[PDB]
C-alpha cells in the first residue's frame, strides 16, 4: 500500500483493541471498561484483573463504553493516552489512524469528539472512522448481513452494495454483559456468592463467568425444539431396549471455590437462549428482540426489490462477535433459515479473531489509496466547525 | 576507528522517520512514516575481555 | 501465568502453552525455581476433580474412580524440554538458553539464502519499512 | 423538437448519475480485492514461518 503506518483501534462495548496497521495484531486488548481504583484511577487493562482480584473497595470498574458501541466516559477513554504511550508506546501525534457499530445516520458529533479525541486530546494529525460491521464485511465482500454478537448484544446490521440500511439497523441488549449478570445469576447457589461491583461483577466476567462462557453453548436448533427432539430420542432409546444428549454433566469448576457446578447441556443451552428468546428472562423483551425475528432487519432492510435485499442479505449471512464465539450460527441457521427459507443462508464468520474482528476490517490502514477512505484532516475539522 | 571499521564492515539506502504528507493534491493532513532518506539523506573495546570462560 | 493462560478464548492453545512453560534468564540457575513455579502452577491453575470432590467420587467409585468433568482449559500444567545434545551447553548450562536457539536460528537463516528473515542491503533500498517485512 | 430537448436534458442528468455509481462500483471492487489480497498476504508469510 502507500508508505503509511495508521493506528488501527477497535472500541467494543467491552474491549478496547489497539495497534497498528502495519502489525497485523493490536499491540494491546484492553477492556473498554476501567477499574476505578479507589483517588479516581481509571485502571484500564486486563491483568491491571488483579487489582478487581483485590476486589477493592472503591475500586468500580465503570465501563467506558456503554451498550451502543459508543463511549460514555470519553476522557478517561482519553485510555488513549494509555493506548499511545503505555500499550502502543508512540505518539499519536506520528501516526494516522483507524478507528471503529451501525446506527440509522443519526450519530454521524462523535467524530466532533473524535475531533476532540483525535485532534484536541491526543492531537492524531489524522484520523479515519471505519464502520465496525462493515469492516467485518470487508476483511473483501461488498454487501452483507452482519450479526454481531459482542459483548453490547446481537447488533444485525444490513449492507447493501456497502451502504448502510438505516431503517434496519437493529442491535440487542443481550450479549456478553447480560449473560455475565445470567452466568453470575444461575450459578449463583454453585458458586455460592448469590457499575462499583464491575470489581466484583466484571472481575468474575474476567475469570469464571466466562471460563464458563467460553467453556456456555447455543442450542442448534431453538432449544425447546432440541429438547423435545431429544427428549423424544431418548425414549426412543430406551423404549427399544426396555440416552438423552442433555442429561449429561457439563460441570464446571468455580476456581474460587474449586467445587463441582454441574450445570447440564440444556443448561448451558438456556444462557444463550436467551439471546434469540429473551422473553425467558424479562417478560419486557419479546421474541423480536430475540435474535430470530431481529427476520425484521431483514424485512427493515427490504424497504431499503425487498425481495432483492433478501436474496443479497440472506445469501451473504456475516457472523461476528464475542458472544457469538459461545458454541451453537447454527442456531441462527436455522432461526433464519425458518423465517427466510427463501434464500438459503450462506454465512460467512471469522471463527477465531472473531472478538477482533472490527480490529481486523479496519487494519484492512492497509489499503492502497488513502482516497478510499475518509482521513480527516485538521482542516477537516476547521470545515466542520464552520455552521 | 571505529567508523573506519564499520565502512569496512558489511559490504545501500538511508531510511528516515517523517512526516509525510500524502497526495489524493496533498491532503490538508499530514502523518509520520518511514520516508525513504535518499543519497543525500566513537570507541572500540578489545573483544575476550568480557569473555566468559 | 494463570491469568495470562486463562483468559484465551481458544480452549485448546491454552493447555499446549501451559504444558511447554520455560522459564530462562540469568537468574534461572537456580534450581527448583522452575520446579516449585510448575507444582505453584498446579496449584492455582490446574483444573481437575479436586482432592476433595475427587477423594469423594474416589468413596463413590468405592461403593474404579471416575472423574469428575469440568469444562475449563487448564487441566495439564507441564514445562518444556532443553535440548541434551549440546555439550557446550550441557555443560554451561540452560539458563541463557536464549542464546542457543539464537545460534541455532543463526545456523538456520544465514546459512540459508533465506532473506525472508533478513534484511539485505537492496532491502533498505524499504528500510526499517523492510524491517516489517523480514519477520518471522 | 421538444421531446429531443427533454430527452436532451434526461441524458445529461443520467451520465452524470452514473459516475457517482460506478465510482461506489469500482471503489467496492479494489478495497474488495485489496481486502481479498490482505486476506490472501494475512496468511501467506504466516506459513513460510
Amino acid at each position: 500500500t502507500l508508505n503509511r503506518k495508521c493506528v488501527v483501534i477497535h472500541n467494543g462495548s467491552h474491549r478496547t483493541v489497539a495497534g497498528f496497521s502495519n502489525v497485523e495484531l493490536p499491540q494491546c486488548i484492553i477492556p473498554s471498561s476501567y477499574i476505578k481504583r479507589t483517588e479516581a484511577e481509571f485502571i484500564f487493562g486486563t491483568y491491571n484483573i488483579d487489582a478487581a482480584a483485590e476486589k477493592r473497595n472503591g475500586d468500580e470498574v465503570y465501563t467506558l463504553v456503554d451498550s451502543q458501541g459508543l463511549p460514555y466516559n470519553w476522557d478517561a477513554l482519553e485510555q488513549w493516552r494509555y493506548l499511545y504511550d503505555t500499550q502502543l508506546k508512540v505518539s499519536p501525534e506520528e501516526l494516522p489512524l483507524v478507528i471503529t457499530p451501525a446506527t440509522n445516520g443519526k450519530p454521524d458529533a462523535i467524530l466532533e469528539r473524535y475531533y476532540e479525541l483525535a485532534f484536541d486530546k491526543l492531537n492524531v494529525p489524522v484520523f479515519q472512522i471505519v464502520i465496525e460491521p462493515l469492516a467485518i464485511a470487508l476483511s473483501g465482500k461488498s454487501s452483507a448481513f452482519v450479526i454481531d454478537i459482542g459483548a453490547s448484544g446481537c447488533n444485525v446490521t444490513p449492507i447493501i452494495d456497502g451502504i448502510v440500511v438505516k431503517n434496519a439497523v437493529v442491535r440487542s441488549k443481550f450479549g456478553g454483559d447480560f449473560l455475565d449478570f445470567q452466568v453470575h445469576e444461575r450459578l449463583a447457589p454453585l458458586i455460592k456468592e448469590e457499575q462499583k461491583r464491575s470489581t466484583d461483577v466484571w472481575y468474575e466476567a474476567s475469570t469464571w463467568i466466562q471460563q464458563f462462557k467460553s467453556t456456555l453453548q447455543v442450542s442448534e436448533k431453538d432449544l425447546f425444539e432440541l429438547e423435545r427432539y431429544y427428549k423424544e430420542q431418548a425414549d426412543i432409546y430406551a423404549k427399544q431396549q426396555e440416552n438423552n444428549p442433555l442429561v449429561q454433566k457439563k460441570n464446571f469448576l468455580f476456581k474460587p471455590l474449586n467445587k463441582t457446578l454441574t450445570l447440564d447441556l440444556k443448561e448451558c443451552y438456556q444462557f444463550a437462549e436467551y439471546l434469540f428468546k429473551p422473553q425467558l428472562i424479562s417478560d419486557k423483551f419479546s421474541p423480536e428482540d430475540g435474535l430470530g425475528p431481529l427476520a425484521k432487519s431483514v424485512k427493515k432492510a427490504g424497504a431499503s426489490s425487498p425481495e432483492q435485499v433478501y436474496s443479497l442479505l440472506l445469501t451473504n449471512v456475516i457472523i461476528t462477535g464475542s458472544t457469538s464465539l459461545i458454541e451453537g450460527e447454527q442456531r441462527i441457521i436455522k432461526e433464519l433459515s425458518i423465517r427466510f427459507p427463501q434464500y438459503k443462508l450462506t454465512t460467512f464468520a471469522n471463527q477465531v479473531d472473531r472478538k477482533i474482528q472490527g480490529w481486523l476490517g479496519a487494519l484492512t490502514a492497509n489499503l492502497p489509496s488513502w482516497s478510499l477512505g475518509k482521513w480527516y484532516s485538521k482542516e477537516d475539522y476547521e470545515t466542520l466547525k464552520r455552521d | 576507528d571505529p567508523q573506519t571499521l564499520i565502512t569496512k564492515a558489511n559490504k545501500k539506502e538511508s531510511w528516515r522517520y517523517d512526516w509525510y504528507q500524502p497526495s489524493k493534491e496533498k491532503y490538508p493532513f499530514r502523518y509520520k512514516t518511514w520516508l525513504r532518506n535518499q543519497e543525500d539523506e566513537e570507541d572500540i573495546l578489545d573483544l575476550k575481555e568480557f569473555d566468559r570462560r | 501465568v494463570g491469568l495470562t493462560l486463562d483468559n484465551i478464548d481458544d480452549i485448546n492453545k491454552a493447555k499446549a502453552v501451559w504444558e511447554n512453560i520455560i522459564i530462562v534468564g540469568g537468574t534461572t540457575s537456580i534450581s527448583g525455581f522452575k520446579e516449585a513455579l510448575l507444582g505453584q502452577l498446579l496449584k492455582d491453575h490446574l483444573i481437575i476433580e479436586p482432592e476433595e470432590e475427587k477423594s469423594k467420587r474416589e468413596e463413590e467409585a468405592k461403593s474404579f474412580v471416575p472423574t469428575i468433568e469440568y469444562v475449563q482449559c487448564p487441566t495439564v500444567i507441564k514445562l518444556a524440554k532443553y535440548p541434551d545434545y549440546f555439550p557446550e551447553w550441557k555443560k554451561s548450562g540452560y539458563s541463557e538458553i536464549i542464546f542457543l536457539g539464537a545460534q541455532i536460528v543463526s545456523k538456520q537463516i544465514f546459512t540459508h539464502p533465506k532473506d525472508t528473515f533478513y534484511i539485505t542491503r537492496e532491502k533498505y533500498n524499504k528500510g526499517p519499512a523492510a524491517l516489517w517485512d523480514v519477520q518471522f | 423538437d421538444a421531446l429531443l430537448t427533454n430527452q436532451l436534458y434526461k441524458n445529461h442528468e443520467l451520465l452524470k448519475l452514473e459516475r457517482k455509481k460506478t465510482e461506489a462500483v469500482a471503489r467496492l471492487k479494489s478495497m474488495n480485492k485489496s481486502a481479498i489480497n490482505q486476506y490472501n498476504r494475512r496468511q501467506d508469510k504466516k506459513n513460510k514461518r
